[PDB]
């Protein structure tokens, strides 16, 4: 029986699973800043799911039989693209930035779905509430437009208020000197392209912004990368939070049915990132978007709904 | 159709929620005292209430 | 009505207190019982078409019960003539009429 | 004539006239108040129309 | 909601038009209207944002002032004849509040109004239940006493209704807008006929229903508000182009749909009581609600929109809805014209 | 006497005029009040008890809460009173002048119609029995508990669901 | 009530007859449909103040008994010259006649001959209605 | 009877005259609609006590029944209205015109 | 119309004197039509759905098909019902007053002076 109302009433219950470390953990920081070495350990210490930071790829990993697409089903939007070029007049910047928001945002009501359902906390890699700074950063450097700003706020007004922020928010604080240096050390081409500017706006995003604005309703823990590199130091503090603040405390049975009612239809979830709003950077005319669906719904699996594709091996198809 | 008096009218919200100016915090000031029977005479306790 | 739930079950759950003539507590019978029954009876398995022009006498009886123009206007012309010939010192009322009357029983 | 007066005086007309109508009955201000009057208007004419064909 | 809420109050939704159309008191088909207002009032405002309010309290200040009209006629046909139902000789008068406060329960023109704006201030699924299950109990009240309305207010209500159905609807982006001005129209044809044949005011209502049911299903498969959200129909759930497309002309009474069917015997009717010229006019300016339906259609299946690029995650994610009820009723509300005599008699 | 309930129902019109005209609610649960209590004495009058006094305990009560919500959610600095515009004051005198003249001609086109003045206290009660002994309106009322128990249960349906009803409408 | 009785008046004379009575049955139809017109543009589309109001009122309600003077006028005097009771095309003059002063009085060719042509057919149409017994809200019959 | 019913019938068109048309407060209104519903509770209890229709004097305690049932609703919107915009102002409620 | 005639159940789906009827043929025209209904509304959800059209769900199928022809033949007994009692009730009326409906005798074209309208 698929989650609802009748399950619901039949025992199905969110508040029954909540133990001690059924949390919303996010890891945040500045590029290059160790947030993946750190998340992965949080949750591997305290028994939690490690969610790897969002990609473009999200989407196609999570569906499908989870291998990565050709980008033009993906996005059509590239990382490098952006360090190469990031006054790109083809909207890569701001295309890139709002398909990573949706992708965030998927992979955010995909971990709330595992926490609401199973009991177990989560463990993310930036997210929705801290997506922002990355915008800022492209505005602040004259990468995107205003009326790109302005299309982001709506589309983030429009769904983050549906969801329950994490309980515990990490920041590791990396200067703006180090993370050039260790950008440089890690040796991607197009990444070192990255000005200290653009990353002293990422900075001052997080600082002026996100860390106050968390800390009204979740617990902000900010390390040095001194203290981050122990990451049982971490967790040792993350034991001992008392989670005394947030929406998380009013919370009961009905709530969370209906917080989960929104977050395992993922059509619902994404619904307000595809507003009819014609900005030009993430338009695309009938022509080329009818000649990429014609060809999406041709890749192996994709045709027909998951368990009706007979040429990856479903069967008994006539009888379902 | 475009027309003069629905010149300004704007299209809805995406989610029908509006964003409305905040709204006027109006807790009502009182004087408890100085002449009160539990202020001891002197107290004067300026109170915000909402009832 | 719409749907005749109610015929069709049996029960009467608002069908029997829909006119004067219905049940009455501890029967007592309501103003106009006897006209009210008659009517309703005169136009019983005619319908209301035919009910309309054939009971009319019925029901002009039952409506002058009920509101009783006819009875009221009566009343207040031989009231209004009693008034004109008392002004014009042509009629007395009775000892009775005046308030000194010789009770009964 | 084909390409100006059969034009204006056919469809072209027509369409004016019921952008017209549409524009002139449905530029409401959305206050209860306005329509609340305009429904005591609707109840006088009904009434006014039912007093005259008095027979 | 909790389950408990959900039940009292979605029970007293379908309770209330059960009592009005099985009483036969007139005070407990008041009741079952009165039913009706307070249970919907809850669903409407659920949501509880500012449109909500807006919506909630408009609905119910005209509710309750045509239940209060309503009411007066009751009393006033108690003193007159000292029972609870309308007669033959019950006065004139009486029966026009009836017949006007019905209406205004209904959004006939010129009691229209609120309608479009309570739809557009609620969800689409109680806009669903606002335009179909809430129309039963006064529409079931005026069949009753059919042959005692007045021709005259009745074809006045419902040429106004038809008209303003027609131009409300020409300016509309929004979709909840456009329902509510379909609704008002479709409601001008239901009126029209009730004083000469109430079986046919029947038959509209019920393709009516089976033609906005299926409408509001596809509207809520991924929320479209607007033209333009419903113009990405393409992208995100192209199966149901074919089925929108042909609700749409059946909603505008095109033939060979079994929408042209309540509007053809209706004016067979009309014109087999003399009611010529009514007839006439209510059919010409029929049309126009066809010139807004098609200019939906052509912003939905027969151009393509442009599109935008996040809809390409929406292809990755499948979909569960709609329900096999969507199907049903979108079949028979398109493709039973050839059955037609089995509907009108 | 016999101008009794005429004056009753007299002052019952104005009450209603004078709630019409929308004062502060203050003034207009005032003037329900004083109505209700006009129409309590109107149905004891005709030979109403348990009716009359039911319904004036049941808008005592009601008024108590508008008082509550009036202090509130419907308050202004300066609440208006009947006298406070002279426009609405216009209106309340001439209302009370068109009263007047409506039962005055009305009075002379017909003379027995809607108004008989000639005749007010002739016909109040109509037939009355004699020596009967269970005739009080409680009896009536009391039949929703043996006879006409539909009504009892809709009745309490409405109420019961009213709770869930307005517990859904105020939560946030 | 008498006030139907003085619109029958327009019928009891054939037309071209008594065009001075017909023409203030007309005049006075078209006021009456000038005032419910400004009830509710006034109603629904508020003034800026009560003499704009009763300014608009007044705009409205003498145009619309202007036209109906000019349709009622036409009308009977088309009728008086061309010796024509029975003949629809008098009332579409009249029509024509009243359309023309609607533009007239809105500063408009446009609704003077689009209002020429549709009330012209309307007021042709009505003639043929009376002269063929056509009824505008027939009571049932089936 | 004649008399008294004609001014109960003028004061439930007062009433309703004041429902229809609207000043500033909502509440104002909610007042006029309780008026409609006394003036239709004492037309219909004279009726019946003038009837001597004993089994009709359960109507008239179902019609408060409701009323209140109505009421409470009514003061329930209020309390949402008030909370939105800080008044009880009907003119504010425009925000379903576009 | 007929509602409140002599003899009326209420809410009775097929009167007992409905069974001297002659029942529709199983495969009545209109009952073929409605089981194709059923078929497409079958196709139809599979399509609305993003299942293989004609393949997927054949029971799914086959009870759309049998759903449609099931009601519509029990449907079609009342439809035939209720007009064989409209004829029932007109001719009954119709021989109750034979003043009303009396027979025309009609004349010959011998007799019948129709215009002409020469068409030149
Ligand atoms: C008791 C006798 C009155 C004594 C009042 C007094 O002390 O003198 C003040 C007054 C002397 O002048 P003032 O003191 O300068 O007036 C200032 C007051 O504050 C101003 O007076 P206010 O603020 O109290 O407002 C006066 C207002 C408020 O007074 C009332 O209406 C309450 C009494 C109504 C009964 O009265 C009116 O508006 C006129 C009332 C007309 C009768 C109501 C008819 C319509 C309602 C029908 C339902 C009946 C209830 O007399
Ligand atoms: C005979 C009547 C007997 C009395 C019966 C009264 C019935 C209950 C009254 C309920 C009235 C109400 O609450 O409305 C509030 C409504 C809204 O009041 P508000 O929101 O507080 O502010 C606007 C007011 O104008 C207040 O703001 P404002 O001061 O800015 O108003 C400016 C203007 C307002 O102009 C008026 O005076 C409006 C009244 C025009 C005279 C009507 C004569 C009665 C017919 O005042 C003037 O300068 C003209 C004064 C000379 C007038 C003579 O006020 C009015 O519009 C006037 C209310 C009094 C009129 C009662 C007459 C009812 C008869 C039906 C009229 C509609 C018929 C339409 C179809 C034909
Ligand atoms: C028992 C199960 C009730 C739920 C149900 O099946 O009805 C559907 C609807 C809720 O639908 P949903 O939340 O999307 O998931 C349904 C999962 N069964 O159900 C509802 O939304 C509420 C239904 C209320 C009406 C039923 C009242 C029953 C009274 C006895
Ligand atoms: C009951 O409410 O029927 C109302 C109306 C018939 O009108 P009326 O006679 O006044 O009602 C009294 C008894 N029915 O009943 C109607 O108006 C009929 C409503 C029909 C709605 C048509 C929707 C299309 C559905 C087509 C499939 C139905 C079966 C088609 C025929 C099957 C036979 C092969
Ligand atoms: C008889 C004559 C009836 C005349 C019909 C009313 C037309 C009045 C009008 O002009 O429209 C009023 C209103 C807005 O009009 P307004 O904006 O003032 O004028 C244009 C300004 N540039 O436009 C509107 O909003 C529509 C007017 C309300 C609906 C009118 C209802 C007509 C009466 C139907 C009664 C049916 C009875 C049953
Ligand atoms: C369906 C049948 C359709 C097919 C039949 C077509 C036959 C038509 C042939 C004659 C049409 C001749 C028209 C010439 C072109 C005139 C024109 O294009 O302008 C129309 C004009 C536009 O209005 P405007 O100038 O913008 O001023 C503001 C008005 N609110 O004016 C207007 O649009 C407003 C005019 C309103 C007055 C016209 C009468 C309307 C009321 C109908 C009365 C019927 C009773
Ligand atoms: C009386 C005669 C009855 C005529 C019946 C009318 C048939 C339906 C007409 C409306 C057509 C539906 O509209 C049509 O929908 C199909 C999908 O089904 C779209 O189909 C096309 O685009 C979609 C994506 O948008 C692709 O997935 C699809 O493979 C491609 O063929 C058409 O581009 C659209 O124009
Ligand atoms: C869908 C929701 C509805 C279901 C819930 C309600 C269930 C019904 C409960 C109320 C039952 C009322 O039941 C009904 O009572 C009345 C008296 O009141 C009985 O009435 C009986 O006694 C009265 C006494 O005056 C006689 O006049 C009447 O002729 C006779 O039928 C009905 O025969 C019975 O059917
Ligand atoms: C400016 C052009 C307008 C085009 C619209 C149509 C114009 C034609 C209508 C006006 C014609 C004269 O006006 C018409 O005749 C008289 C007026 O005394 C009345 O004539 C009619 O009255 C009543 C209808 O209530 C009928 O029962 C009566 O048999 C008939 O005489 C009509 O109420 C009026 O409509
Ligand atoms: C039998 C035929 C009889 C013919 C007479 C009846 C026909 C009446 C036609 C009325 C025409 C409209 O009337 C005409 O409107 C125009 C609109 O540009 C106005 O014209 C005047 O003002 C407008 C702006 O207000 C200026 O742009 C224009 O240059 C100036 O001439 C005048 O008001 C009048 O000249
Ligand atoms: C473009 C707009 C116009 C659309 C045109 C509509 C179709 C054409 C209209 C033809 C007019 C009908 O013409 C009219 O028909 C009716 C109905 O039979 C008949 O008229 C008569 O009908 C019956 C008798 O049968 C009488 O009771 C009735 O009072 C009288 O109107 C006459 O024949 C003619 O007066
Ligand atoms: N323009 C843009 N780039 C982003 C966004 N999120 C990540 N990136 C880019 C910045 C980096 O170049 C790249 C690698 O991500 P990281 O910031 O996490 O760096 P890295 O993984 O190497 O260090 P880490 O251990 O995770 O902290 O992804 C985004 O929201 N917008
Ligand atoms: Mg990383």
């Amino acid at each position: 029986l698929r989650y609802g109302l009748l399950a619901a009433i039949l025992g199905d219950k969110t508040t029954k699973k909540l133990h001690e470390y059924s949390r919303v953990i996010t890891v945040d920081g500045n590029i290059c800043s160790g947030k993946n070495k750190l998340a992965k350990e949080i949750a591997q210490q305290l028994g939690m799911k490690h969610y790897p930071e969002a990609g473009i790829q999200y989407s196609s990993t999570t569906t499908g039989d989870g291998r990565p697409l050709d980008i033009e089903f993906s996005g059509s939007c590239s990382l490098e693209k952006f360090y190469d070029d990031p006054k790109s007049n083809d909207g890569n910047s701001y295309r890139l930035q709002s398909w990573l928001y949706a992708s965030r945002l998927l992979q955010y009501a995909d971990a709330l779905e595992h926490l609401l359902s199973t009991g177990q906390g989560v463990v993310l890699e930036r997210s929705i509430y801290s997506d922002f700074v990355f915008l800022e950063a492209m505005y602040n450097q004259g990468y995107i437009r205003k009326q790109c700003v302005d299309h982001y706020n709506e589309i983030k007004r429009l769904t983050l208020p549906e969801y329950l922020p994490p309980h515990a928010v990490i920041y590791i604080d990396v200067p703006v000197p180090e993370v050039q240096s260790r950008i440089q050390k890690k040796g991607d081409p197009h990444e070192m392209k990255v000005t200290s500017a653009y990353l002293q706006d990422i900075e001052n995003a997080y600082k002026k912004t996100f860390l106050p604005k968390m800390s009204e309703m979740c617990e902000v823990l900010v390390y040095d990368s001194w203290e981050a590199e122990d990451p049982t130091k971490v967790v040792e503090d993350i034991e001992y939070l008392k989670y005394n603040k947030g929406p998380w405390l009013k919370q009961d049975d009905w709530t969370f049915h209906y917080l989960r009612m929104l977050v395992q239809d993922k059509t619902e979830v994404l619904n307000y990132t595809t507003i009819p709003v014609y900005l030009p950077e993430i338009t695309i005319g009938a022509h080329q978007g009818s000649r990429i669906y014609n060809s999406f719904r041709e890749l192996p699996g994709r045709k027909y709904a998951p368990g009706y594709n007979a040429e990856v091996g479903d069967k008994w198809i006539w009888l379902k | 159709y475009p027309s003069k008096e629905t010149a300004h009218w704007k299209p809805p919200p995406w989610n029908d929620v509006d964003i409305l100016k905040e709204k006027a915090v109006t807790n009502m000031t009182l004087n408890f005292g100085p002449q009160h029977p539990a202020a001891h005479g002197v107290l004067r306790l300026v109170l915000e209430l909402s009832g | 009505p719409f749907l005749d739930i109610q015929k069709k079950l049996g029960i009467s759950l608002d069908r029997h207190f829909m006119f004067l003539s219905a049940e009455q507590p501890y029967k007592n019978a309501a103003r106009c019982h006897a006209f009210e029954k008659e009517w309703i009876e005169c136009a019983h398995g005619i319908g209301g078409t035919r009910a309309k022009k054939e009971c009319k006498i019925e029901f002009d009886d039952f409506e002058e019960c009920l509101l009783r123009y006819k009875t009221m206007r009566r009343m207040h012309d031989i009231k209004k003539q009693r008034e004109k010939l008392m002004k014009e010192g042509k009629y007395t009322p009775p000892p009775h009429h005046s308030g000194r009357e010789e009770p009964r029983p | 004539l084909d390409l100006i007066w059969l034009e204006k005086t056919i469809p072209k007309s027509t369409s004016t006239l019921h952008t017209n109508m549409t524009t002139l009955t449905t530029n409401q201000k959305g206050l209860i108040k306005l329509y609340f009057m305009s429904f005591l208007i609707n109840i006088i004419l009904i009434i006014i129309l039912y007093s005259i064909n008095l027979e | 909601m909790n389950p408990i809420t959900l039940a009292i109050i979605y029970f007293t939704i379908f309770l209330g038009p059960v009592i009005t159309m099985s009483s036969t008191n007139l005070m407990l088909m008041w009741v079952g209207l009165e039913f009706s207002l307070l249970a919907i009032i809850p669903m409407l405002i659920n949501k509880k944002n500012p449109r909500s309010t807006e919506a909630a309290t408009k609905y119910f200040v005209t509710q309750a002032t045509a239940s209060m009209i309503i009411l007066l006629a009751i009393v006033l046909n108690y003193k007159q004849l000292g029972t609870w139902m309308f007669q033959q000789q019950t006065n004139g008068l009486i029966l026009n509040m009836t017949l006007m406060a019905l209406s205004m329960k209904l959004g006939l023109a010129p009691f229209h109004f609120w309608l479009p704006e309570v739809t557009q201030g609620i969800p689409l699924h109680m806009g669903l239940i606002l335009l179909t299950w809430q129309k039963i109990a006064p529409l079931s009240i005026l069949i009753q006493i059919y042959p005692l309305l007045n021709s005259t207010i009745i074809l006045m209500l419902a040429i106004t209704s038809i008209f303003m159905g027609a131009w409300g609807g020409l300016n509309q982006t929004q979709m909840r807008k456009i329902m509510a001005y379909s609704s008002i129209a479709h409601m001008g044809w239901m009126l029209a006929i009730l004083p000469y044949n109430p079986s046919l005011t029947l038959l509209n209502l019920m393709i009516y229903i089976i033609l906005t049911a299926p409408m509001f299903m596809a509207l809520m498969l991924n929320n479209s508000m607007t033209i333009n959200s419903i113009s990405l129909l393409w992208n995100k759930t192209p199966a149901m182009l074919t089925m929108i497309s042909l609700m749409l002309l059946s909603l505008g009474g095109l033939p060979p749909l079994t929408g042209f069917l309540p509007k053809w015997i209706i004016i067979t009717e009309l014109m087999k009581n003399n009611c010529l010229i009514m007839a006439t006019l209510m059919a010409m300016m029929a049309l126009l609600n066809l010139f807004f339906y098609t200019r939906l259609i052509y912003s939905t299946s027969l151009t393509m929109f442009p599109t935008n690029n996040n809809s390409k995650m929406m292809t990755h994610q499948t979909k569960t809805k709609p329900n096999l009820m969507f199907s049903t009723l979108a079949i028979m509300s398109t493709m039973t014209l050839p059955l037609a005599p089995q509907l009108i008699t | 006497m016999n101008n009794y309930i005429f004056v009753l129902s007299s002052l019952f019109l104005v009450g209603c005029l004078g709630l019409a005209l929308k004062p502060s609610p203050i003034y207009g649960g005032l003037g329900l009040i004083v109505s209700g209590f006009v129409g309590c004495l109107m149905v004891l009058g005709f030979g109403g008890s348990f009716l009359g006094l039911m319904v004036f305990l049941i808008y005592l009560g009601g008024m108590l809460v508008v008082f509550g919500y009036t202090t509130a959610m419907a308050t202004e600095e300066y609440p208006e009173t009947w006298g406070s515009n002279w426009l609405i004051l216009g209106f309340l005198v001439l209302g009370v002048i068109m009263e007047v003249f409506l039962i005055c001609v009305l009075n002379y086109y017909d003379e027995v119609g809607v108004i008989n003045l000639d005749g007010l206290g002739d016909w109040l009660m109509y037939e009355v029995d004699d020596v009967g002994v269970m005739l009080e309106g409680g009896i009536g009322v009391a039949a929703m508990y043996s006879c006409a128990t539909w009504m009892m249960v809709v009745a309490g349906w409405s109420l019961f669901a009213g709770i869930f009803i307005i517990i859904e409408i105020t939560r946030d | 009530a008498m006030v139907k009785r003085f619109f029958e008046s327009y019928h009891e004379v054939p037309d071209g007859t008594q065009c001075h009575r017909k023409t203030y049955i007309t005049t006075a139809l078209g006021g009456i449909c000038g005032i419910i017109g400004s009830a509710y543009s006034v109603s629904l589309n508020p003034a800026d103040s009560t003499l704009e109001a009763v300014a608009r009122v007044g705009r409205y309600t003498f145009t619309a008994a202007a036209i109906g003077a000019m349709f009622g006028l036409t009308t009977c005097v088309s009728a008086q010259v061309r010796e024509k009771p029975d003949d629809p095309l008098n009332y579409f003059i009249g029509g024509c006649a009243g359309g023309l002063t609607l533009g007239a009085r809105t500063h408009s060719y446009g609704t003077a001959a689009m209002g020429c042509v549709y009330m012209g057919t309307a007021a042709a149409l009505f003639k043929i209605g009376k002269l063929e017994g056509w009824e505008l809200f027939p009571t049932p019959k089936v | 009877m004649p008399s008294t019913f004609f001014n109960l019938t003028m004061a439930f068109s007062l009433s309703l005259l004041g429902t229809l048309m609207f000043r500033s407060h909502l509440m104002s209104t909610l007042l006029c609609l309780e008026g409609m519903v006394l003036s239709l509770f004492i037309m219909t209890s004279v009726t019946s006590l003038n009837s001597n229709s004993m089994s009709s004097m359960p109507i008239p305690i179902t019609i408060l029944v409701f009323a209140a049932c109505e009421a409470a609703v009514g003061l329930a919107l209020l309390v949402k209205v008030s909370n939105t915009y800080g008044t009880d102002y009907v003119q504010n409620l425009n925000l379903l015109q576009c | 119309m007929m509602n409140g005639r002599p003899g009326h159940e209420p809410l009775k789906f097929l009167p007992d004197e409905a069974r001297s009827l002659p029942p529709p043929k199983l495969n009545d025209p209109r009952l073929v039509y409605m089981g194709l209904l059923g078929y497409c509304t079958g196709l139809m959800d599979n399509m609305l759905r993003m299942r293989p059209v004609m393949r997927a769900g054949l029971h799914r199928q086959l009870l759309f098909v049998t759903s449609f022809v099931f009601a519509g033949y029990f449907y079609l007994k009342r439809q035939n019902y209720l007009y064989a009692v409209k004829d029932h009730d007109m001719f009954g009326y119709i021989k109750l007053h034979p003043e009303d409906f009396p027979e025309k005798e009609k004349k010959t074209y011998a007799e019948i002076l129709e215009p002409f309208h020469p068409v030149r």
